[PDB]
RNA sequence: GCUCGCCGGAAGACCAAGGGUUCCUGUCCAACGUUAAUCGGGGCAGGGUGAGUCGACCCCUAAGGCGAGGCCGAAAGGCGUAGUCGAUGGGAAACAGGUUAAUAUUCCUGUACUUGGUGUUACUGCGAAGGGGGGACGGAGAAGGCUAUGUUGGCCGGGCGACGGUUGUCCCGGUUUAAGCGUGUAGGCUGGUUUUCCAGGCAAAUCCGGAAAAUCAAGGCUGAGGCGUGAUGACGAGGCACUACGGUGCUGAAGCAACAAAUGCCCUGCUUCCAGGAAAAGCCUCUAAGCAUCAGGUAACAUCAAAUCGUACCCCAAACCGACACAGGUGGUCAGGUAGAGAAUACCAAGGCGCUUGAGAGAACUCGGGUGAAGGAACUAGGCAAAAUGGUGCCGUAACUUCGGGAGAAGGCACGCUGAUAUGUAGGUGAGGUCCCUCGCGGAUGGAGCUGAAAUCAGUCGAAGAUACCAGCUGGCUGCAACUGUUUAUUAAAAACACAGCACUGUGCAAACACGAAAGUGGACGUAUACGGUGUGACGCCUGCCCGGUGCCGGAAGGUUAAUU
RNA sequence: AGGACCGAACCGACUAAUGUUGAAAAAUUAGCGGAUGACUUGUGGCUGGGGGUGAAAGGCCAAUCAAACCGGGAGAUAGCU
């Protein structure tokens, strides 16, 4: 559910909550948890590579099975959890041999379900199949780019991709972002879209909200010296330049794609 | 078994001040200047060999050399072990 | 008010010492310069 | 020595860091000490730091560092795998009393505890570089149970008062006791056991995970505190004797209860929220290659060992960082009384100090303050400064509003003491007693004693009762920025920056982009509800016309056009 | 519940006076803002000079910053004093 904080603050006037009571209250499942220390940016020079990154909560990863490759073996959803370390809610999932693991939670799913993995799988919400055994017109999500290497594509909290044809060993999926592009028929897909749609109504509220998330502020260009930036300096507010990066590149509508390795796959760009 | 050539070593002196006087009157503890680098048990088996008493502990610590003066020059005084040697009460050294 | 000089030993060592000069080519050069001027203190060690 | 004054959430006490003899004793007063100095953190000589349990060292890892091979790079070197380092975090164990001029959880006394090495006896499947479990973790909030501690009473010892009174409902003091061991309490968590079986735990496993059964229902874990013991002890108000008048020697009474009570403990609990909260070892357990009436396990006992290094002293400071014996700076721990909401504040305790020039005088003027006739902002750039307000309870409170606010709006009334209600109330606490027993640290009834606000009605003193200290000035119109934040260390705190929100735009993942000759790394163990860049800057109503110029995007016919040939 | 309210510690630094061969190369005193958070603080670590870092003041990078400090080219050059 989407909510509106009542007014009894001005940092909490405008915050607007996503709560899924749902998802599981308790601690994660520890055999599948991580340490992730944090970057702050920094790059193994110890230099910021990218700006804006720092603070923020600590975090623990939760390992998520992107591959679902345990195949014929049905599992069973033991709950919902919340995942820090992206959009999409996780699903616990305990197999039949007694393996349990993590996946991305699809829209719709609940506790109870039974989900499956295979050339066999049925074809319901949070199964997975190649998608040559899933009929054209399918939506799916957390979809593989090479067959074996795992999903890459629509894992982001009410995602999904669109199976639009298949020709032979090709398969052309229409992707979030308007791209129509090919892919090998053998990567696997899972069905259905991926849940908590409502992630992208939340409204931060105040500040220090992205601060929790390590976010740290962005200095306007505008507002810097010549030294600092292309867009620095004059007296009062000016512009007089087309605006660029920090590092004099166009920066509104400026094209910046360059692979000719992957170009063949492309078979419309987003527009 | 320590050999008597490291134990006829670690000895250097009897320490004479106050303290130990009143060491050896009120605690049957003889208080003695040894090696640097000598052990408490080396200074055990030294004692139990070359003083012919029986020592029921030793007790050790590192005396600090003083920084001094000599004709507008200044210099230090070695550092040095001290060692409390407790006797068994009837030994009489 | 607090000045710049807050010691700590252990960032002394760390930062200063025989064992980080000897670290790397040019702090094995410092350590030649000041044998080669005859310093009594080659570092911050002692 | 006697008085006086000052600090007392410190100006007391203990640490860490840092310093390094500044510690204690004798002697000396040249220089040092902003004066003198017989004194000193000064000179000189001597003394002083005692550990199986405290800390380091050590086992273990974090960020990060280094990094055999390796990948990369004119050279130098960069990055990184196996590994190996790295605390600010995890990992065994000791307390009370006494004692030195100067050390003490280290010495002594008394009472404990931990780990390992052996050496026997007894039952004995041990074995890891591998599996599992555990260690193991957030914020906020609520309430109970406690303790530290305090107050009173009882008890014990002492007193009978330099001036009216003081044998009493009078005065003073003391009334302290640990770790450990036993007990498993308030309370928190979990159903327990026993079987068959299995695409999971890189092999295996009797373990873990999963499934299916029968069975039994209180078993298991954790746990403050209290009680018992430790403890016939120690300590102890005082008294007595020496004094080398600095203190030691000897002796020692009471040693209880009730009430109040933490920010400490139970509690790494419970409840709840979203921003979703280290690692590795020690530890338990499972087995593999292997050893197999051998090694090895367990328990008992006996005996060994527990090394080395630190330990003095300062430590919110004259001993550290500031050139100074410098109104500065410096992390942690302890937390008494009266009043008070309080760690504010005032006065005090324990304790520690009077700040290393003094003596006079009592001009201008300067500094820090007190008071002020009449007037009351006339001052001035400007009410700068000052003056003023100030507490608690209750009454009462406007435009407007995003319905939260505005609001402590504004304005006002009460307020000390004594007595009664009620020889001390409402309430809290709760003994003996009686009863019951899933028989105890049990539970019910019982209410003695203790503690104890508020109010109302009377009375009463002063000019004044929130009496000191402490402690909002208030309202009206208007510009700007929504807001809390940030900023020119050292003349600018703002309308500047940021901001949630909005938009454009790039980016299909070996992403765009950034650091990097490169290898790589960040972005991200993310995947378009994502990520980067740019502008705008909550919210409400909105955001019009121009593609000529410049940029960007698309386009591919024609002209122009490089190396090349 | 809250970047919620009042207010000490703690963090800051709005006004005035003093001080300006200072007690102090930035403080003292009286007032002042925040005070559960975009808070504050200890220890250790990483980023290195046309480079870092910057809620952006050309701020800060050891009392030094529109290009740190040390050494070197180096006795730069100086139609100027
Ligand atoms: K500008
Ligand atoms: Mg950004
Ligand atoms: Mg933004
Ligand atoms: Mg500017
Ligand atoms: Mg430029
Ligand atoms: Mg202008
Ligand atoms: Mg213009
Ligand atoms: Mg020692
Ligand atoms: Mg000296
Ligand atoms: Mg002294
Ligand atoms: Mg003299
Ligand atoms: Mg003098
Ligand atoms: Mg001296
Ligand atoms: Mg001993
Ligand atoms: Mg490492
Ligand atoms: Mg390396
Ligand atoms: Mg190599
Ligand atoms: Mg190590
Ligand atoms: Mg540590
Ligand atoms: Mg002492
Ligand atoms: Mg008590
Ligand atoms: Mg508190
Ligand atoms: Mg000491
Ligand atoms: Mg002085
Ligand atoms: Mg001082
Ligand atoms: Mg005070
Ligand atoms: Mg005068
Ligand atoms: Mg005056
Ligand atoms: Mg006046
Ligand atoms: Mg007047
Ligand atoms: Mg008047
Ligand atoms: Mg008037
Ligand atoms: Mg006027
Ligand atoms: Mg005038
Ligand atoms: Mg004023
Ligand atoms: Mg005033
Ligand atoms: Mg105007
Ligand atoms: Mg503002
Ligand atoms: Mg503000
Ligand atoms: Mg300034
Ligand atoms: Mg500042
Ligand atoms: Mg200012
Ligand atoms: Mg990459
Ligand atoms: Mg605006
Ligand atoms: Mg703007
Ligand atoms: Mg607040
Ligand atoms: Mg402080
Ligand atoms: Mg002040
Ligand atoms: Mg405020
Ligand atoms: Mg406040
Ligand atoms: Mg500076
Ligand atoms: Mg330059
Ligand atoms: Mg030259
Ligand atoms: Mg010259």
């Amino acid at each position: 559910a989407v909510v509106k904080c009542k007014p009894t603050s001005p940092g909490r006037r405008h915050v607007v909550k996503v709560v899924n009571p749902e998802l599981h209250k308790g601690k994660p499942f520890a055999p599948l948890l991580e340490k992730n220390s944090k970057s702050g940016g920094r790059n193994n020079n110890g230099r910021i590579t990218t700006r804006h990154i720092g603070g923020g909560h600590k975090q623990a990863y939760r390992i998520v099975d992107f591959k679902r490759n345990k195949d014929g073996i049905p599992a069973v959803v033991e709950r919902l959890e919340y995942d820090p370390n992206r959009s999409a809610n996780i699903a616990l999932v305990l197999y039949k041999d007694g393996e349990r693991r993590y996946i991305l939670a699809p829209k719709g799913l609940k506790a109870g379900d039974q989900i499956q993995s295979g050339v066999d799988a049925a074809i319901k919400p949070g199964n997975t199949l190649p998608m040559r055994n899933i009929p054209v017109g399918s939506t799916v999500h957390n979809v593989e780019m090479k067959p074996g290497k795992g999903g890459q594509l629509a894992r982001s909290a009410g995602t999904y991709v669109q199976i639009v044809a298949r020709d032979g060993a090709y398969v052309t999926l229409r992707l979030r972002s308007g791209e129509m592009r090919k892919v090998e028929a053998d990567c696997r897909a899972t069905l259905g879209e991926v849940g908590n749609a409502e992630h992208m109504l939340r409204v931060l509220g105040k500040a220090g909200a992205a601060r929790w998330r390590g976010v740290r502020p962005t200095v306007r260009g505008t507002a810097m010296n010549p030294v600092d930036h292309p867009h620095g300096g004059g007296e009062g507010r000016n512009f007089g330049k087309h605006p660029v990066t920090p590092w004099g590149v166009q920066t509104k509508g400026k094209k910046t794609r360059s692979n000719k390795r992957t170009d063949k796959f492309i078979v419309r760009r987003r527009s | 078994m320590i050999r008597e050539e490291r134990l006829l070593k670690v000895l250097r002196a009897p320490h004479v001040s106050e303290k130990a006087s009143t060491a050896m009157e009120k605690s049957n503890t003889i208080v003695l200047k040894v090696a640097k680098d000598a052990t408490k048990a080396e200074i055990k088996a030294a004692v139990q060999k070359l003083f012919e008493v029986e020592v029921e502990v030793v007790n050790t610590l590192v005396v600090k050399g003083k920084v001094k003066r000599h004709g507008q020059r200044i210099g230090r005084r070695s550092d040095w072990k001290k060692a409390y040697v407790t006797l068994k009460e009837g030994q009489n050294l | 008010m607090k000045r710049t000089f807050q010691p700590s030993v252990l960032k002394r060592n760390r930062s200063h010492g025989f064992r980080a000069r000897m670290a790397t080519k040019n702090g094995r050069q410092v350590l030649a310069r000041r044998r080669a001027k005859g310093r009594a203190r080659l570092t911050v060690s002692k």
